[PDB]
């Protein structure tokens, strides 16, 4: 419990 | 001591996302870790210092995000 969740977001190409 | 994180690589949908060339990075510019991204969160162990993650490429189709910098204080907090 209480770990840090660091979160990256890939984003989509717009294909 | 080290203190316990979690990263997560996802696409805009909240998923975890394979196949993304990742590195972990210290303030000094040392490689702490490269790995691809597996679909799965990824556990880190770290001392107290300032961290980046950097996405070396993503997988086909999607965009690179850019860098996190983040620090683990002395006393286990971690603040982005």
């Amino acid at each position: 419990r209480g770990v840090p969740h660091i979160v990256m977001v890939d984003a989509y190409k717009r294909y | 001591s080290a203190t316990h994180i979690k990263f997560s690589k996802r696409d805009e949908d909240g998923r975890e996302l394979a196949g993304a060339t990742m590195e972990l990075r210290d303030s000094s510019g040392k490689t702490i870790s490269t790995w691809i991204s597996d679909g799965h969160v990824k556990d880190f162990y770290l001392y107290p210092g300032k961290y980046t993650f950097v996405e070396t490429a993503a997988p086909d189709g999607y965009e690179v995000a850019t860098p996190i910098e983040f620090t683990v204080n002395e006393d286990g907090q971690v603040t982005v």
